[PDB]
């Protein structure tokens, strides 16, 4: 579930953020929350595109739309294996491991009767 | 001649051999350290599946008889004996007996 690999991340100045939040009807709120509604819904279709404006004032770019991936190396453990490891252990001590693929479930059995 | 000139050294051979095992598995220790073991669930799966096969060997016991007639009487007697314990079984004890492993 928490996964989140390829997710959306969007940059915009201050200026603007800070903007719509003390002025709820000015014309940057109104873009704020557009952009809160339109990125929820931004999936891949038919029509799906960005359009962003190029400014720039540093070496970084004011705006900037990216998505993130894992900086480094994944998990390692594969939690896989170790689950089987641990039901082949269960089911060995009832002498039905043999699901995991005269018997040993058979003559299991005859020690009960 | 007819005379022992020797000993089996039974007290010294045990003597030896607690020395030459690491502390936790030495006579008053290995009774705790084997109730420790076992609760790993490859130890228990080993030990139950030797004694399914005891049990098994000691249910349908046989007592095989002689050729003369005084053999077969007492064939007879120790089967009713063996059979006829009060509240015990061949297999119980086959049970109890195989806990030296």
């Amino acid at each position: 579930t928490k996964d989140m690999g390829g997710v959306i991340e969007l940059k915009i100045p201050s200026q603007i953020l800070n903007k719509a939040a003390m002025d709820p009807s000015s014309p940057e709120a109104d873009m704020v929350r557009g952009l809160m509604s339109d990125a929820a819904n931004a999936h891949s279709g038919e029509q799906s595109f960005f359009m962003l404006p190029s400014d720039t004032k540093d070496n970084a770019p004011q705006y900037s739309m990216t998505l993130k991936g894992i900086d480094g190396m994944g998990k390692q453990y594969s939690t896989a294996q170790l689950i089987s490891d641990r039901k082949k252990s269960i089911l060995d001590r009832l002498g039905a491991g043999f699901i995991n693929v005269q018997t040993i479930h058979t003559q299991f059995v005859q020690r009960v009767n | 001649r007819m005379s022992e000139q020797g000993t089996f050294a039974l007290a010294k051979v045990q003597v030896d051999s607690e020395r030459m095992k690491a502390e936790e598995i030495r006579w008053p220790h290995l009774i705790g350290t084997a109730e420790s073991m076992k609760q790993d669930a490859t130890v228990a799966t080993g030990l139950d599946m030797l004694y399914t096969f005891v049990e098994k060997a000691f249910k349908d016991f046989k007592v095989i008889p002689g050729e003369s007639e005084e053999s077969k009487k007492a064939a007879k007697f120790i089967e009713y004996c063996l059979k006829n314990m009060e509240g015990q079984t061949l297999r119980q004890f086959a049970r109890d007996a195989a806990t030296f492993n």
